[PDB]
């Protein structure tokens, strides 16, 4: 990989081992639920994605 | 080899008590009752006289002359 | 063979100052007194005496290395009070108290002796 | 912002130890006196030994070491002498030293206890502690062995060498019942009572006293013979007060010169 | 002002899981009016609290009444009249978390401000209206005082 060992760390891969439904409801970003996006995004972004 | 002058820990003079303490043990005192008849209370000062081994009496056997 | 001579803990060399004030720059009104050839005997009474001063905001002392005979006393006071006079007043009254303790110990001796 | 008014109360005074109580002082002032008893109290002790003939079974430095540890009665001299390094003389003076002399030859058949009776001083007042109880054995000689030396006693304190340490043991103590909980016992009843404990035999430690400082420091200063046990104290108070006055003079010079 | 909260609590359970430390104990109080929980750790040695005690607990954002918002350094020499002069136990901490019963769509009704007082934790788990002035990473005071009723 071309990297030296003094700087790498131990991480976790998130997309390995959830299951085909927990992966979807966690990495998917529905843009259809209008109510949920006013909770996360501000008002002038929820029209741009909707 | 010869009784130290002072107790290493405390500072108290124990150099003058080796003859008195061997004399009390010769009399009849038990060894713990000799050590406080001499006036040694702390157990720091009491091991100077219990543990002392007198070698200079053996070194004096090697006379240089006579 | 590398043993330092034992008078080196109290005798001042040639050129060494006893005491040395340095204004501290991180906070306002703070100084560092560096006493040479002293130890926890003198450094502890001064610090505890300075903590009795209500106008002293910080007082402490450290001994940077024990093989070396130097303490540092850091004093910080309130802006109407320099740490030069905090340290001076902490000695003046430490003296007045030791002198009074001596007078009282002396009369208590001469009353215990036949009394 | 000011000083405190300590009060003293001698409970026992003998010619070998003093027990006093100091009240109303800080713990730092009370502990710093304790350290001045041990190091910085001047005393006379043999510090220069010139050995002319030594044929004992002990060394040459074994004799000189055992001679430095012999306590010499310094009591009003020690405050009139000067330190050796400050005498404006060349090769010791009556005004900065006291000269001793040991000359012993075993001629008889029995062994010789060279004790400190044999150390003859040139001042009648600085003598080894023999005045009014055996004497500090220096060597034991056999038939034909001898020891001649002359020695010199100068002034010093226990911070250079322990030989100039005037005390047997200082017993400092404060707060006998764990009222401040400066120490925290895991099982407070396995602990014996202090000598000074104003506590009954029922309860183990005093109930915790939240706002409270140490006072009433109990001391028990025990002399080794050299100074009298109340002169160790009066001299430690003056020795401390003099360290402080010197620091203050050097400080005022540092202040005015900045 | 700066009173983020104010109420009367009463000790309902003292260290329940067993006493883990010796000068610190968990108080599980409950409130009286707003019906809040509290999990507090107090220095049980300089301010002892026993069961069934009631105390007024004022979580404040500053100590000076005018709300002039001090820095966060300790200066004892200070004339200004404080709120700590009418309380008995004042602590100073840092709110480290705000959990809630949010869902993905609608908001939350019950909050929980966890603040930490130099190491001694607290959780004020109530409903989402009394926990308003609390935002994570902000300095806050405790100010409690026992009611002798
Ligand atoms: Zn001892
Ligand atoms: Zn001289």
């Amino acid at each position: 990989d071309g990297l030296a060992g003094e700087s790498v760390e131990f991480q976790n891969l998130a997309t390995l081992k959830p299951s085909n439904k927990a992966f979807e409801k966690k990495f998917r970003f529905d843009y259809t639920n209008e109510r949920a996006l006013r909770r996360t995004l501000q008002e002038d972004l929820v029209k741009d994605v909707l | 080899m010869i009784i130290p002058v002072r107790c290493f820990t405390c500072g108290k003079i124990v150099g003058n008590k080796w003859e008195a303490y061997l004399g009390l043990l010769q009399a009849e005192y038990t060894e713990g009752d000799a050590l406080d008849a001499l006036g040694l209370k702390r157990y720091c000062c009491r091991r100077m006289l219990l543990a002392h081994v007198d070698l200079i009496e053996k070194l004096l056997n090697y006379a240089p002359l006579e | 063979m590398n043993a330092p001579p034992a008078f080196e803990s109290f005798l001042l060399f040639e050129g060494e100052k006893k005491i040395t004030i340095n204004k501290d720059t991180k906070v306002p009104n703070a100084c560092l007194f560096t006493i040479n050839k002293e130890d926890h005997t003198l450094g502890n009474i001064i610090k505890s005496q300075l903590l009795k001063d209500p106008q002293v905001l910080f007082a402490g002392y450290k001994v940077p290395h024990p093989l070396e005979h130097k303490i540092i006393i850091r004093v910080q006071t309130t802006p109407d009070y320099s740490p030069q006079e905090a340290f001076t007043n902490a000695i003046t009254d430490l003296i007045s108290e030791l002198s009074l303790l001596e007078e009282r110990f002396r009369v208590a001796i001469k009353d215990k002796q036949e009394g | 912002p000011y000083a405190n008014q300590p009060t003293v109360r001698i409970t026992e005074l003998t010619d070998e130890n003093v027990k006093f109580i100091i009240e109303n002082t800080d713990l730092a002032v009370a502990n710093s006196i304790r350290r001045v008893f041990i190091a910085e109290v001047p005393i006379i002790a043999i510090d220069w030994v010139q050995i002319d003939a030594n044929s004992s079974v002990l060394h040459d430095e074994f004799i000189a070491h055992r001679l430095g540890l012999i306590p010499l009665t310094s009591d009003d001299i020690v405050d009139k002498l000067q330190y050796s390094r400050d005498c404006t003389c060349e090769e010791f003076c009556p005004e900065c030293s006291v000269e001793f002399t040991l000359d012993v030859r075993c001629n008889e058949d029995q062994t010789r206890h060279v004790t400190s009776r044999d150390l003859i001083s040139n001042s009648p007042r600085v003598i080894p502690v023999t005045s009014r109880q055996d004497d500090i054995l220096i060597v034991k000689l056999r038939k034909g062995q001898e020891l001649r030396l002359r020695a010199y006693a100068k002034k010093g304190f226990g911070k250079e060498h322990a030989k100039w340490n005037p005390t047997a043991g200082v017993a400092f103590e404060y707060d006998p019942d764990n009222a401040l909980r400066h120490t925290v016992y895991p099982k407070p009843e396995e602990w014996p009572k202090s000598e000074y404990s104003e506590l009954d035999e029922d309860e183990s430690q005093a109930p915790y006293d939240p706002n409270g400082k140490p006072e009433r420091f109990y001391y028990n200063v025990e002399s080794c013979g050299s100074l009298r046990p109340e002169t160790i104290v009066l001299s430690a108070l003056s020795g401390l007060k003099k360290k402080l006055s010197d620091l203050q003079t050097q400080l005022s010079h540092e202040i005015q010169s900045d | 002002a700066g009173i983020l909260f104010e109420d009367i609590f009463d000790v309902k359970d003292i260290d329940p899981e067993g006493k883990k430390f010796d000068r610190v104990s968990r108080l599980h109080c409950e409130s009286e009016s707003f019906k809040m929980d509290l999990i507090l750790d107090v220095n049980i040695q300089i301010y002892p609290v026993d069961l069934g005690d009631k105390f007024r607990l004022v979580i404040a954002s500053t100590l000076y009444e005018d709300g002039t918002l001090d820095d966060g350094e300790y200066n004892p020499t200070d004339d200004r009249p404080s709120r700590a002069d009418q309380f008995e136990y004042v602590m100073y901490g840092k709110v480290y978390r705000i959990e809630g019963d949010e869902t993905s769509t609608e908001a939350a009704t019950r909050l929980s401000a966890y603040v930490s007082y130099g190491g001694l934790l607290m959780r004020l788990q109530g409903d989402a209206n009394n926990l308003h002035g609390f935002e994570v990473d902000s300095r806050v005071y405790l100010l409690m005082k026992k009611l002798a009723f």
